[PDB]
């Protein structure tokens, strides 16, 4: 049960080549759904199974399910993932797949040399050593630590954001009525 | 801010390197900035371990050569299920 | 002549540009007449 | 190893099971009289629906607060207060609106009899 | 880091060669953000802190009112057009 | 999968498929009879559309 | 009055839950060895528990107590090495 | 005190009718004046450049940051005074010039969300109040959602704002990765040596900047410009601008940058002879802000561009101000008005009038001249400003490269002074209603403060040198 890591990152691979390819748009959005769970999944191994829950809790059961909830009563054309379509955008994606995805590996790391910024992105093989130390007291996890800095550190960053959920309230109300 | 706040709440993992390079930042004005150099760069693999994981890659090339491998007090693995088994 | 700042040809928009024959020509989205938001081309828009 | 995901994996053996008995078992024979635009709606029916998702954002952000509720005691007290009623002013403009009401288009017509 | 990156990469790919619907560029749109999830995620437990925690659980929120907002949007742009063209807007 | 109460495929059936239809010409067809056989064999709803209403 | 056999299925299903919860109970007490469940654990009793089980010697929660420690307990210490993280 | 606004306005818009959108307006309005008038000296906070970090070192007050919301409460003043007033009493202007009931809602969030980034110290900060402005723009674009162009160019929005948000995103996480930390303060000198934050900054810069309007992803921008009704358009066109270029500006993390001089070079070209060749008068005026943009991806290679940035924005924001209020004015005099909510496209529209209120074209020729950067007015000193500091500082090509942009820009707009002051067949003479007294003095304020505003100079660079050094 070493490799498990490595099984959800190839399948997030294919959940996502199974999303942009689909031939009713809620098969794709329910590979968005298996997306999700893969991603809570993740979390999870990684260490954080708070997190996970709160995947499901929020982007399972409020966006997706507003999403779906769209699907249903609004009309929407589709055409499907014909080769005459799409083989003309292919060239352009192998090029920009190649160099975003190293691009994206290239920046976490200093050389001054390119391919060496490469590389240290692949020098993974080193087993972290976990000590124990016996300095805390208390079952403070992690969700009280993001109520402890949401609510002193950064309280003002949680009111900002009261003002996002407000205009988040106003803004579909105003679109959506047609007063009087 | 959340600067040195750990999952616990307690301080992070490399607070005390980045609490050795703000007290030489606070002691020194800039023209004098290339001495502390050090405690960033003690900084800075304290966070990524670039360094280190140099350092085992240069031994793990000794070891993968030699027929004879380890000749040392060894280091033992266990399952789960026998942590004080003996 | 009406002059376009490089001295071009520049169209007269007058009330006479909105047909359907002028309807989804192929264009830019500059130099374009045919607005889809007019009281012509509105008329009787959600009834 | 625990007993906590054996249920994970043998709740769909459980379904699984089931619904390979009647497929396995039960008939099928069907045919044409056995077998079988868009219409419009009212906003308040999309509305229910959008506007639910920022109420249920703000109940998921009040969850990091009740489990550090000892210590910020007397602070995060007044700043969770401050929060609440901040929602609670774009919750009073939703009712204020009449803003989830699907009201009914005819009227007794009120309009009274006069003549000549 | 390679499992947000690459979730990220194919995303965004997928949304930019979107030909097909709409929708597709929403849900490209929302597993991008997951992609950046991940990536902070697992930098925050790498370097033992919640800032990156905080970071993401408001980023969680953040993703959840475009989403509202954004399909409000888009009910707002189906009202006049009793339809949606499958090549775009 | 003959084994089991559904009607399965015959063996013998495969055998009659590479067998054809090869009829006796002295015998009497549909015609004896007074019968003949049966043979075996976007762009303006868009504009029409924004006239209606969807929303109400 | 009251209908016996309304209340029967709800006898059936109070009987079949109590006899599960008392079962399950005596099957975690099998589990520990004769005494209850822990049903919060720290992370501060998560490492007091490995601690124990080192110190007792393969047992569960035999819970030693002893003067001073014995030869192996030096010995038999244990540190985790975690994966990569890919 | 916005959010006062805020609290205190959605609670009494839900409670008013339609009939008082208007009126509440106009409350907004003098509530912004009281503001500005009897809060203003807290400028005596800032003396000798000293800057305070509010809320734990998550937002940073300096006086560079209080000139700016002070620029940005004078101009939703105007804005507001421009929703809030009529234009004349006519059966005609009352369905053209029409707030929604939530218009001034999304205004003041949309301004406390701009405010939120220049005084912004952390990154979590800045992307929230990204956000925060981000959803705000996208509401104005869709409030007038009886209107197809309007619909399109609110979704055209949302996706390209939601790709260059992932991307600003993307750049904080991955500064984060390298560096456990938040702030720019971090940075302090040394570490830019021997750390390659590079692709980072330049990344984030990026970002911010491609919603802005800079050169290869200009096009969806003046699609939205085009697509959006008149007096919305004059709004989104400002403060995203402002904000976010305040922003880079206080933050100095792209200096001397290679990426931000070729999109530089390429925003002044693409800019200048982008616009030459169009025919409708929002798309005009949407490429002077593009040309407008690149002289500030200009100051941002720059260290110490705090005189020549200010000077350039109070100038830009009075311009555009007062050139779409006098394309307002000039619908009076048009012969053919279609399409509602935007009731004057092409710019052959405005031919004859010289002969229909002639101080408007003088009105008119002073924002244009001033657009181009002629010496008695206020557009010169601000190129000129810009250009001590392109030359101070080494960029010798860029300089060569605004002056060939500025006078090839020149032409298209001299292209509305070629086409107002010309001949026309049937003049006015007398006309029975009047221009709003309370909205054309604020237009010959705007022109008076342009035309007249060299005087100041050296008082404006004297209490420069005390304030900010
Ligand atoms: C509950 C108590 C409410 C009953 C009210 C009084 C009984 C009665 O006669 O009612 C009709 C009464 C007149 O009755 P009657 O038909 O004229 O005379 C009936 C005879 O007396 C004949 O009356 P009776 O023999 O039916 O009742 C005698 C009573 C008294 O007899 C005794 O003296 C012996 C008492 C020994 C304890 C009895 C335990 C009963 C357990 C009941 C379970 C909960 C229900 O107790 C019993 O013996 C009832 C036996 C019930 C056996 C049920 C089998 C279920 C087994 C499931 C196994 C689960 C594991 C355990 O009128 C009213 O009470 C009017 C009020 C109605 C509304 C009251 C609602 C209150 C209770 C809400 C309960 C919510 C659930
Ligand atoms: C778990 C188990 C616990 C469940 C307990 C509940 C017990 C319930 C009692 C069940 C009694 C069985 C009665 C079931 C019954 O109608 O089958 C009759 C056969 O004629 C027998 O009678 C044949 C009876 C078959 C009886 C079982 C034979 C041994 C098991 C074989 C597997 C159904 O013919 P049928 O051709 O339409 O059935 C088939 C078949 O069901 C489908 O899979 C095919 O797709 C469909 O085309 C259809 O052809
Ligand atoms: C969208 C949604 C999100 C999508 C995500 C997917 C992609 C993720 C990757 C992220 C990228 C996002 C894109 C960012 C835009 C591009 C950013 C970018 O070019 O900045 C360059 C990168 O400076 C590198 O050091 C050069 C970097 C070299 C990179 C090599 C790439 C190798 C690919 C091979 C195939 C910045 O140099 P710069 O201009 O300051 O120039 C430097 C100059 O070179 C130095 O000499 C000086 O010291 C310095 O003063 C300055 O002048
Ligand atoms: C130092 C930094 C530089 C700042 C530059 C300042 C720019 C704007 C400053 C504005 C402060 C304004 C002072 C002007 C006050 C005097 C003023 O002309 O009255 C207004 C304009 O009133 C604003 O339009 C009031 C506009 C208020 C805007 C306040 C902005 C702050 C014009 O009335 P008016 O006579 O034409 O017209 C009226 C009216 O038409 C008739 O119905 C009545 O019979 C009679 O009342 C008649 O007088
Ligand atoms: C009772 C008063 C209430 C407060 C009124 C405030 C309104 C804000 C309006 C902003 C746009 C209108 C332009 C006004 C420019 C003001 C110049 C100025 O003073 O800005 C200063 C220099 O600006 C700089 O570096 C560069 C600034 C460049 C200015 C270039 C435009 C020049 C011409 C217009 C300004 C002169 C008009 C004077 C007309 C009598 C920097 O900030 P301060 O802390 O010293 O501000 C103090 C102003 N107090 C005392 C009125 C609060």
């Amino acid at each position: 049960t070493y490799y498990f890591i490595e099984i959800t990152i190839f399948l997030a691979i294919l959940c996502t080549i199974f999303i942009i390819s689909a031939k009713n748009p809620m098969v794709s959005i329910l590979y968005m759904i298996a997306l999700f769970v893969i991603a809570a999944m993740y979390l999870y191994l990684i260490g954080l199974g708070i997190f996970s829950l709160l995947y499901i809790m929020i982007y399972i059961g409020a966006i997706a399910v507003l999403f779906l909830f769209i699907i249903t009563l609004l009309d929407i054309n589709s055409t499907e993932l014909s080769v005459k379509s799409n083989i003309r955008d292919l060239p352009l994606v192998l090029i920009s797949l190649i160099v975003l995805t190293i691009s994206g590996l290239m920046i976490y790391s200093n050389d001054s040399i390119l391919i060496n910024k490469l590389l240290e992105a692949f020098g993974n093989d080193y087993n972290t050593i976990i000590t124990q130390d016996w300095f805390n007291i208390e079952n403070t996890t992690l969700l009280t630590t993001i109520g402890n800095v949401l609510l002193t550190n950064n309280a003002f960053i949680l009111l900002v954001l009261a003002i996002v959920l407000l205009l988040g309230i106003i803004g579909p109300i105003s679109i959506t009525m047609k007063h009087k | 801010t959340a600067a040195g706040i750990s999952l616990t709440g307690g301080r992070n993992r490399c607070f005390s390197e980045w609490q050795s390079f703000m007290h030489c930042t606070a002691k020194t004005d800039a023209k004098s900035r290339a001495q502390c150099l050090p405690n960033f760069e003690d900084y800075m693999e304290c966070l990524h371990h670039t360094k280190e994981k140099a350092r085992l890659r240069e031994i793990e090339s000794v070891l993968k050569q030699k027929k004879e491998g380890l000749e040392a007090p060894p280091v033992k693995v266990i399952p789960v299920k026998a942590i004080g088994l003996v | 002549i009406p002059s376009g700042a490089l001295g071009q040809k520049v169209p007269h928009v007058d009330e006479s540009h909105q047909d359907l024959l002028f309807r989804t020509s192929h264009m830019v989205e500059d130099l374009e007449t045919y607005d889809e938001d007019s009281p012509i081309n509105t008329s009787d828009a959600n009834t | 190893m625990n007993t906590f995901i054996i249920f994970i994996i043998l709740i769909p053996i459980v379904g699984f099971a089931l619904l390979a008995v009647n497929i396995l078992l039960a008939v099928y024979k069907p045919y044409n009289e056995k077998l079988g635009t868009r219409l419009a709606f009212n906003a308040a029916f999309i509305l229910v629906a959008i506007l639910f998702l920022p109420f249920d954002l703000e109940i998921s952000t009040l969850l990091p607060y009740v489990m550090s509720i000892y210590l910020v005691s007397n602070y995060g007290f007044t700043i969770v207060l401050l929060f609440l009623l901040i929602l609670i002013i774009g919750f009073v403009y939703e009712i204020n609106t009449n803003a989830l009401k699907i009201n009914k288009h005819n009227k007794p017509n009120t309009d009274s009899l006069i003549y000549k | 880091m390679f499992i947000g990156t690459i979730i990220l990469v194919l995303s965004f790919l997928g949304f930019v060669f979107n030909r097909r619907n709409i929708i597709l560029a929403f849900i490209c749109l929302e597993t991008m953000l997951l992609g950046i999830n991940l990536i902070l995620l697992r930098n925050s437990v790498l370097f033992d802190d919640i800032s990156g925690s905080l970071f993401a659980i408001v980023i969680i929120i953040l993703a959840g009112v475009e989403s509202a907002i954004g399909l409000s949007l888009l009910v707002s742009y189906y009202r006049l057009r009793g339809v949606i063209n499958s090549y775009g807007i | 999968t003959q084994a089991i109460w559904w009607p399965t495929y015959s063996p013998d059936q495969v055998e009659r498929q590479f067998l054809s239809q090869k009829i006796d010409p002295s015998a009497k067809t549909f015609n004896d009879l007074d019968l003949t056989p049966m043979e075996l064999p976007v762009s303006q709803l868009e504009n029409k559309e924004k006239t209606f209403v969807h929303i109400l | 009055a009251i209908p016996f056999e309304a209340l029967l299925p709800y006898g059936i299903i109070f009987g079949l839950l109590t006899a599960g919860g008392g079962a399950m109970q005596v099957l975690h007490v099998y589990r520990n060895g004769g005494v209850r469940d822990r049903f919060a654990i720290d992370q501060w009793d998560s490492q007091m528990m490995e601690r124990d089980l080192r110190l007792n010697g393969g047992q569960g929660r035999k819970q030693v107590d002893q003067a001073t420690a014995p030869e192996a307990f030096k010995h038999n210490h244990v540190w985790k090495s975690e994966r990569p993280l890919i | 005190m916005l959010i006062l606004a805020i609290i205190s306005l959605i609670t009494f818009v839900s409670m008013s009718k339609l009939s008082d959108n208007r009126a509440i307006i106009r409350l907004i309005n003098i509530y912004l004046i009281l503001v500005l008038v009897l809060d203003s000296f807290l400028y005596l906070l800032f003396l000798n450049n000293q800057t305070y970090t509010v809320m734990g070192e998550l937002l940073i007050f300096n006086s560079f940051t209080f000139y700016i919301d002070m620029l940005i409460y004078f101009i939703m003043i105007v804005i507001s005074s421009l929703y809030g007033y009529n234009l004349y009493n006519n059966n005609l202007y009352k369905t053209l010039f029409e707030p929604k009931k939530e218009l001034i809602i999304l205004f003041l969030i949309n301004i406390l969300g701009a405010l939120l980034i220049v005084h912004s110290n952390d990154f979590i900060t800045l992307f929230v109040a990204i956000e925060l402005q981000s959803y705000s723009i996208y509401l104005i674009t869709a409030i007038y959602n009886s209107s197809y162009k309007a619909s399109k160019a609110s979704m055209l929005y949302f996706f390209m704002g939601g790709i260059l948000s992932i991307l600003i995103a993307y750049s904080i996480n991955t500064y984060y990765s390298v560096l456990n930390s938040y702030t720019l303060h971090s940075l302090d000198s040394l570490i830019i040596n021997t750390l390659d934050l590079n692709l980072i900054l330049i990344a984030l810069s990026l970002g911010l900047l491609f919603k802005i309007g800079i050169a290869p992803l200009h096009k969806w921008l003046i699609s939205i410009y085009e697509n959006t009704p008149i007096l919305i358009t004059i709004y989104i066109s400002l403060i995203p601008k402002i904000s976010i270029l305040s922003y880079l500006v206080l933050s100095n993390i792209s200096i001397n940058s290679l990426v931000i001089s070729i999109l530089a070079i390429l925003t002044l070209l693409v800019g200048s002879v982008g616009g030459l060749l169009q025919i409708k008068i929002k798309r005009l005026l949407a490429f002077s802000g593009l040309t407008n943009a690149g002289y500030m991806m200009l100051l941002l290679l720059l260290n110490n561009n705090e005189f020549s940035y200010l000077y350039y924005i109070t100038q830009y924001s009075i311009s555009h101000l007062a050139i779409f209020m006098i394309i307002i004015f000039s619908i009076y005099y048009i012969n053919y008005i279609n399409n509602q909510y935007n009731p004057i496209i092409y710019v052959n529209q405005l031919k004859g009038l010289i002969h229909d209120n002639a101080y408007l074209v003088l009105s008119m020729a002073i924002v244009v001249f001033s657009f181009i950067g002629i010496p008695p007015l206020l557009g010169f000193f601000g190129k000129l400003n810009i250009l001590m500091s392109i030359l101070n500082n080494g960029y010798y090509f860029i300089s060569i490269v605004l002056i060939v942009a500025s006078l090839i820009s020149a032409l298209y707009y001299l292209y509305l002074l070629n086409v107002s002051i010309q001949d026309k067949n049937n003049i006015l003479i007398n006309s029975n209603e009047t221009v709003s007294s309370v909205l054309s003095y604020i237009l010959s304020s705007l022109i008076i403060l342009i035309t007249f505003g060299f005087i100041y100079n050296s008082l404006i660079i004297d209490i420069f040198n005390v304030y900010f050094n």
